[PDB]
RNA sequence: UACCAUCUGUGGGAUUAUGACUGAACGCCUCUAAGUCAGAAUCCCGCCCAGGCGGAACGAUACGGCAGCGCCGCGGAGCCUCGGUUGGCCUCGGAUAGCCGGUCCCCCGCCGGGGUCCGGUGCGGAGUGCCCUUCGUCCUGGGAAACGGGGCGCGGCCGGAGAGGCGGCCGCCCCCUCGCCCGUCACGCACCGCACGUUCGUGGGGAACCUGGCGCUAAACCAUUCGUAGACGACCUGCUU
RNA sequence: ACGUCGCUUUUUGAUCCUUCGAUGUCGGCUCUUCCUAUCAUUGUGAAGCAGAAUUCACCAAGCGUUGGAUUGUUCACCCA
RNA sequence: GGGCCACUUUUGGUAAGCAGAACUGGCGCUGCGGGAUGAACCGAACGCCGGGUUAAGGCGCCCGAUGCCGACGCUCAUCAG
């Protein structure tokens, strides 16, 4: 239990507001409910941003608290997080999510039909693994 | 969608689920809610089961035959709930009132089929977690309700026959995760096309 | 082949609390739940199509017992989609809680 | 004001070892063991050490009503270590001015009878909580001794003793009798 | 007076120049309004009660807003105000922990209605200054005086209950 | 205003809808607790009233003002000869209380209790039971009752026992029997069942369902009065001999 | 018909006041804050009385010579009437200060069950999902298939009772190499911009008509009796051996 | 005690709002229901509670609260 | 040529939905939207209609509208509000 924490540098995923879809880190802490929040590579300036907007991640920066934007900047880019970041599972669960929203409608035919053949192969052989896998005669 | 809208009534509380059932009533929308053994009431048990015993006391002296029809099984307890919040003096709100059908416990025709959820009418949702919470199952028994036994009894053999059914759907999900393994090179050009396009991470 | 028509619910009719304008309709539409997302059906043409016992003329086929009203949609009625639509003739009351069929005429797309 | 962090630590003996099933504190000694579910208090609960095996519990942005059952599950524990490692002594004593009050043991220390209670006829059958071994001293000349592990039922069990020989319709400030909880001690001086 | 985001206004108004006084001294005042209409209206009530002057006797110089200058570092907002109740009047000294200066008086009158009950027409700031760390005295702005704060985020209530409003699965709170 | 003298209420308000009862037998509408220790027994029996009689016995009571001494009590006799178990019918305990499962009346069932099945045996063809009677005596007709003494077995918790009484052995006008279910007590449900059949088309006697010197329960129906008035009914107080409209009212 | 004679009158549960237990807050104390205990003519239910525009199980179901009825047929020909609807989801229990999924040693007739280990967790073994996916046939090749599909084919067996009205499995058949993907090859009313089309559906309900096959041959009420009943109705009874 | 804050509508006033093309008017008898501000009974706390008796409170309206002399009496008063 | 009500001022009265004055507006003579309901309160006064937008008041369901990922706090009541 409790192993992603709120503290100095912890890496924040925005899910609402105006910068909904940016990593971001948190610099200093504003009265339990408000963070000073500071994203120096993917374009969020520094500002006062809610913990309701915000979800935690894995990763954590050194740095001081209420350092400057250039010292949070290559604090970023040593264990460089936006490689990091997409190539984690929830960093993908997004962008194929919308690209999922970004499908037209052709593009919405040729899935029909591979996920229709895909789902012979598949079908055929869990039969397979349940009627040969069933091959028992011992007492 | 003109199929019927299936609730486990389990975790949910008691007016938040009833507005939300009375107004998708209006809206055509049959709407049937199992499971009433598990409704919770905020607010402590024995202040919930004080403003019950105060409803049973409201009575027509002149002839009680006739006066308010205290209803004590869970089911329709909730059934009334949602009745004061329907227009039930018109025929609007009296055929709607007919497509609620509410249960205690599950039977057979329910099941076996999948139950929704409302998330905004839950306990935990709803509540702060440093607050108390009465079981509508339970304040019936000490009101007058004579089945919460044999329905105890009944749920308990109901979740043996899903434990069953559960462990051979869950050793179907472990054969796909096989098949996949063993058909891989002839659906590399399939699994492929679906990963493009948002699926298949 | 195919729906290729949107399915959406008559609720009722433009009113405050003690007073109602039956000529114009509140429509609930199913997947839009909100009202920047509304924008898309907000000129789409819309009908309600219902059986009766005589014989009525049908275009495009011999006669049948199917009448439709016709109708448009105007602008959005609240924040929870809720479009609001205006039709030929005013909506008979026993229509409310059934299928109006939003049909994807004119479009934008 | 809720403060942000209150934690209490709990030492542990060697001669218990004690896991967790979330909120669920299981204690096993060598007297035997104990089990009591947390799942009514939101804090989390942690083994630290691997030798000295510490105990911590947090709180997490607590108001001053929450704040208060941090000690208290602190408390809770302390008292099931203590319960094996060993166990809680009631010797509780008989006071009476005329009549002399026979108590006798029924089926394996689980049922006592308070018989000649104030002169009266009526037998007096409490039953005990299970686990509790009530027994008859013999150093002292009539003094109840209940044994266990739990200190919440053997408690409970010395004041279902307590509660049933009340004196009725009478003044108590005279009429001292019945058997009153005389010493809290334990088994196995530490 | 109403509320909604407060500003703070630099007001300098001074009595109109009679043959008594050819130029009267010039006064200034720092006002938390919503706007320029309102600063320029609560600073002829303070100004009537401190000196005796009315508005038609008077001007105002000068009014404009004053921005913070520095909006990105974290402050304790030491707040000494004035309000009555119910009973008498009371003085009081509040504490907060905002970003900008107008923010945390905006963040005094969210307070004192919601523990108090005292409507904005009833409460007088009178000073507001930057407390350091070390001459904070109220324990809740003290809390948060570690350059270790560390805190997780204990029991996530959904926000999102109507999308969807019906599914099938129960929500997590764990996170 | 208050009354200024307390009194009583006349009558119970718990017996009341004081109407005529809708039934003539006797409704049981409690059977005895059952639980499986015990052996395997009836719960319940019918019988006529005959009439009443004074008896002379001494008493027992230690302590008393007549204990060794003699004293007349007043009994009444009540016919009863054997009930003949013509059925069985077993319950499933549903939440919506208890439904009943599966009945399978016997073979031979006699004329006197397929009386009971005609509201007119003059004009009948005693053609009752004639179609149920050939599956007792069949191949595909047999094992689907050793299906349903199966499924009964293993879905009901209460079986019960139809049995009627016999008209030819009493002294009245009518030869239709009296039909009951009494059900069976004490035991599992697999040995109750399995002895149920054992007595199927036999005889049981008042003196195994009833023993000496126990106390019952009697459940009947009251003698008839007809239309009558409060003061009959209610047993109100009357009203004094100047009134004007009558004197067996009630007043207020 | 009478306390003016005689007989019968009952068991739990949650708890109120109150007394406590463990126990903090307030590193002591405390019945209280979390968690517990005892608890009453009260309350609620049982026993008892009635039995819903509320269900159930079962019985028998209309003839002696023209007369009906039920079941099994897509078995037909069409009329009328009431309307709705426009793909399915066939199911773990639940936790929420935590969960889901795989797994080594161990044990309750080889399922289950446990403590290590391995992954997942803004749930991806995901309802923000999944499964189906509807132009048609003909030419013709390559792949998936060969442990395939299809039928109201009949028999055979098992599972489901809480409202089972259902869900699988099978032995002998029957034709079929088509149906699933990527391609070749062309044609179909292409009805000349335009609406109610697309379904469930061989729908529910009331009729009557033709043509097969298989079974069945009743009751209720009145009248008359009775008097365990009764103002009248109703109710309790009897009526070729 | 001096002061002071309330409730109630089982007292009597105050008011004139309804009713003068009419709402039958004191008491009793009778009969049902309700209220609690509890006299008794069940469970408790307090005492200037040794017992017995009584007193003050608490949950509580389940259940009971009579037979008479005088008076039209409601009230009142004695007998038991 | 019987009036009545409401803010503020005011007389008698313990008080009154009591009796009597001053000022303005209202009801009576007048419907409509809101106050659940109501002569007077709040908004606004009315020929018959279509579109738009507001007032006072609202926006879980009845019942039109927050199905906003509203902000910050306070509050547990065995007669809460
Ligand atoms: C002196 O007063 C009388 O005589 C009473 C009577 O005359 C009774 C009328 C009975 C008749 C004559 C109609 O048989 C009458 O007209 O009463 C009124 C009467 O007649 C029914 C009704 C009144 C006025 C309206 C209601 N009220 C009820 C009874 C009543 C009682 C009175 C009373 C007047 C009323 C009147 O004065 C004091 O006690
Ligand atoms: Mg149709
Ligand atoms: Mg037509
Ligand atoms: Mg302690
Ligand atoms: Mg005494
Ligand atoms: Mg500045
Ligand atoms: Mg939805
Ligand atoms: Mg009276
Ligand atoms: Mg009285
Ligand atoms: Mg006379
Ligand atoms: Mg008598
Ligand atoms: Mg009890
Ligand atoms: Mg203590
Ligand atoms: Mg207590
Ligand atoms: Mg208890
Ligand atoms: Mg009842
Ligand atoms: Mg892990
Ligand atoms: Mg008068
Ligand atoms: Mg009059
Ligand atoms: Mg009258
Ligand atoms: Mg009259
Ligand atoms: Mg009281
Ligand atoms: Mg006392
Ligand atoms: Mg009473
Ligand atoms: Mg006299
Ligand atoms: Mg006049
Ligand atoms: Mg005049
Ligand atoms: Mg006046
Ligand atoms: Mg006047
Ligand atoms: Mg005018
Ligand atoms: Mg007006
Ligand atoms: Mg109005
Ligand atoms: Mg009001
Ligand atoms: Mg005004
Ligand atoms: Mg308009
Ligand atoms: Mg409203
Ligand atoms: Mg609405």
């Amino acid at each position: 239990v409790f192993r992603r924490f709120v503290e100095v540098g912890r890496v924040a995923y925005v899910s609402f507001g105006p910068h909904a879809g940016k990593l971001v880190a948190i610099v200093d802490v504003i009265d339990q409910n408000r963070a000073l929040v500071d994203g120096p590579c993917t374009q969020v300036r520094r500002q006062a941003m809610p913990f309701k907007c915000m979800q935690l991640t894995d990763f954590i920066l050194k740095f001081p608290h209420s350092a400057h934007q250039k010292y949070v900047r290559q604090a970023w880019q040593k264990a460089d997080i936006n490689t990091k970041w997409a190539a984690t599972r929830w960093a993908k669960k997004i962008e194929a999510r919308e690209r999922k929203a970004k499908m037209t409608d052709f593009d919405r035919f040729k899935v029909m039909k591979a996920k229709k053949m895909r789902n012979r192969i598949i079908k055929n052989e869990v039969k397979k693994l349940q009627k040969a896998a069933l091959l028992k005669a011992s007492p | 969608e003109v199929q019927v809208l299936v609730l486990d009534g389990r975790g949910h509380l008691l007016g938040r689920l009833a507005a939300i059932v009375a107004k998708q009533v209006l809206l055509g929308r049959k709407v049937v809610v199992v499971r009433c053994e598990g409704i919770n009431i905020s607010g402590n048990f024995y202040r919930n089961k004080l403003k019950y015993l105060a409803f049973l006391r409201k009575r027509m002296n002149t002839n009680p035959s006739r006066g308010p029809y205290h209803f004590r099984a869970p089911s329709r307890i909730f059934w009334r709930t949602v009745r004061g919040m329907l227009p039930h003096k018109t025929k609007r709100g009296q055929a709607a009132l007919d497509r609620l059908k509410v249960f205690d416990g599950i039977p057979p025709p329910y099941d076996k089929k999948k139950r929704m959820v409302v998330p905004a009418a839950l306990k935990v949702v709803r509540l702060k977690p440093t607050r108390k919470f009465a079981y509508l199952g339970r304040l019936a028994h000490e009101v007058g309700w004579k089945y919460q036994a044999v329905t105890a009894t009944l749920e308990e053999k109901r979740k043996e026959k899903a434990k069953i059914h559960y462990r051979k759907k869950k050793q179907l999900m472990r054969l796909r995760k096989q098949a996949e393994k063993n058909v891989e090179k002839k659906i590399d050009k399939y699994t492929e096309v679906l990963k493009t396009h948002g699926l298949l991470v | 082949s195919g729906r290729l028509w949107s399915k959406a619910i008559f609720a009722g009719y433009k009113r405050g609390l003690r007073n109602q304008r039956e000529h114009t309709a509140l429509l609930k539409i199913e997947g839009v739940y909100a009202r920047d997302e509304t924008e898309f059906y907000l000129g789409k043409r819309c009908a309600y199509v219902y059986k009766a016992k005589n014989n009525t003329v049908t275009p495009g086929g011999k006669p049948n017992k199917t009448r439709v009203i016709w109708g448009k949609v105007t602008r959005a009625h609240g924040n929870s989609g809720m479009v609001r639509a205006k039709f030929r003739s005013n909506l008979p009351a026993k229509a409310i809680g059934h299928r109006i069929r939003v049909m994807l005429y004119p479009s934008r797309i | 004001m809720k403060t942000i962090l209150s934690n209490q630590t709990v030492d542990i003996p060697e001669n218990v070892d004690i896991t967790l099933k979330g909120r669920t504190v299981i204690v096993k000694g060598p007297r035997g063991t104990l089990r009591r579910d947390f799942n009514h208090i939101n804090v989390e609960l942690s083994l630290l050490g691997k030798k000295k095996k510490r105990l911590r519990v947090d709180k997490w942005w607590g108001n001053r009503k929450e704040l208060a059952t941090v000690r208290t599950i602190c408390s809770h524990v302390q008292n099931m270590i203590k319960g094996v490692t060993l166990g809680f002594r009631y010797k509780m004593r008989s006071v009476y001015a005329h009549f002399p009050i026979n108590v006798v043991i029924q089926e394996n220390g689980s049922l006592v009878e308070i018989r000649n209670f104030l002169g009266e006829k009526y037998i007096r059958r409490v039953r005990m909580r299970p686990g509790v071994a009530c027994s008859v001293s013999q150093a002292q000349k009539d003094e109840l001794i209940l044994e266990g592990n739990d200190i919440e039922l053997v408690s409970n069990s010395a004041a279902l003793i307590q509660q049933a020989t009340t004196v009725k319709n009478k003044d108590i400030r005279k009429f001292l009798d019945g058997i009153y909880v005389s010493e809290k001690g334990t088994v196995q001086q530490a | 007076k109403a509320s909604g985001t407060l500003r703070e206004y630099k007001v300098v108004g001074r009595c109109l120049p009679t043959p008594k006084c050819h130029t009267p001294p010039l006064y200034r005042m720092r006002i938390f309004a919503p706007n320029h209409v309102v600063a320029k209206s609560r600073f002829w009530y303070f100004v009537s009660q401190l000196k005796k002057m009315k508005k038609s006797s008077g001007e105002i110089v000068y009014c404009g807003q004053v921005f913070e200058k520095s909006p990105l570092r974290v402050k304790n907002f030491g707040i000494w105000l004035r309000y009555d109740s119910r009973s008498g009047t009371h003085n009081m000294y509040r504490e907060y922990r905002d970003l900008t200066t107008a923010g945390a008086v905006t963040q005094c009158y969210r307070d004192m209605g919601a523990r108090h009950r005292a409507r904005a027409h009833s409460i007088q700031i009178m000073k507001v200054e930057e407390i350091a760390a070390s001459k904070c005295r109220r324990p809740a702005v003290k809390q948060f005086h570690d350059s270790k704060i560390k805190f997780p985020l204990p029991h996530r209530v959904l926000r999102r209950q109507h999308k969807p409003r019906f599914t099938t699965k129960r929500p997590n709170t764990f996170f | 205003s208050h009354r200024k003298f307390s009194a009583p209420r006349h009558g119970s308000l718990g017996f009341l809808p004081r109407k005529r009862s809708s039934r003539h037998r006797g409704k049981v509408k409690s059977f005895p607790k059952d639980d499986p220790s015990k052996p395997v027994h009836l719960t319940a029996f019918l019988g006529y009233k005959a009439g009443m009689t004074h008896i002379v016995r001494e008493v027992d009571r230690p302590g008393s003002k007549v204990n060794k001494k003699e004293v007349v009590e007043a009994v009444t006799i009540v016919e009863t000869p054997p009930m003949v178990v013509v059925g069985i019918v077993g319950y499933v305990e549903t939440p919506r209380g208890l439904r009943t499962f599966k009945t399978v009346f016997a073979e031979h069932i006699s004329d006197e209790c397929k009386r009971r099945f005609y509201k007119n045996w003059h004009k009948s063809k005693k053609k009752a039971f004639t179609k149920y009677c050939k599956k007792w005596q069949d191949e595909d007709g047999k094992k689907q009752l050793e299906k349903d003494f199966s499924s009964m077995k293993k879905y009901c918790q209460v079986i019960r026992v139809i049995a009627h009484t016999q008209m030819r052995l009493l002294p009245l006008r009518q030869k239709k029997a009296h039909l009951m279910e009494i059900q069976v007590n004490g035991g599992t449900v697999a040995e109750k069942l399995d002895w149920a059949r054992e007595r199927l088309e036999q005889q049981v006697p008042v003196n195994q369902v009833f023993g000496q010197d126990e106390m019952i329960d009697v459940i009947g129906v009251t003698k008839g009065k007809g239309y009558k008035g409060v003061t009959s009914r209610w047993h109100t107080k009357k009203l004094p001999r100047k009134t004007h409209r009558g004197l067996r009212k009630v007043a207020c």
